[PDB]
């Protein structure tokens, strides 16, 4: 046997992140502000890249999963926490988008608890 | 407000 | 400006119902074209209108007739259809609200009498 290769596969935790955690969040009513990277020019957002130096969004997390960018579920959880905290840092605490982020994070934390 | 409108973001 | 049975209906039934709808919020206040980065908005929309302005006009007895209030709704909805693409999300929101608008207006009292 010259080449004992086998097809690339995700871990059970990474498969869970994709088919359960992200699927559930993407379907949530308040997830749509998090589908794409923040466009600070289009959205007229002062100082966004000055304050938020590691941008993250669910579209990027989704695609990193579908393109096998991740090698461990912990990296995917870190991207999710970066997404939520960026939104908490930049916006005012009473802003709707923060309450939306908080609602998604609760479901995220609840789903990660259910994980193997 | 505005940011969600952009409407969500800008209240 | 007057208080009428029909304008009372527009304030206490039509606006009340529409304001609570899940898709009403983009219509709560005038479009701020500078803040939202829509630099062509006022070259395309000559007569802005929004449901917050309608609500205040009802509250300040601005209208002489519910006919004028309904025109304001028509202006708000058709401004949205003109400025935006038929597949934009805000257009589907406007269509949902206009559908409820139509069902409430159908039950408005047919004769307008001043209070």
């Amino acid at each position: 046997v010259s080449n004992p290769s086998k097809p690339g596969r995700k871990t059970n935790q990474l498969q869970y992140m994709q088919n359960v955690v992200v699927k559930t969040l993407w379907k949530h009513q308040f997830a749509w502000p998090f589908y794409q990277p923040v466009d600070a020019i289009k959205l007229n957002l002062p100082d966004y890249h000055k304050i938020i130096k590691n941008p993250m969004d669910m579209g990027t997390i989704k695609k990193r999963l579908e393109n096998n960018y991740y090698w461990s579920a912990s990296e995917c959880m870190q991207d999710f926490n970066t997404m939520f905290t960026n939104c908490y840092i930049y916006n005012k605490p009473t802003d709707d988008i923060v309450l939306m982020a908080q609602a998604l994070e609760k479901i995220f934390l609840q789903k990660v608890a259910q994980m193997p | 407000e505005a940011l969600l409108l952009a409407k969500l973001y800008h209240f």
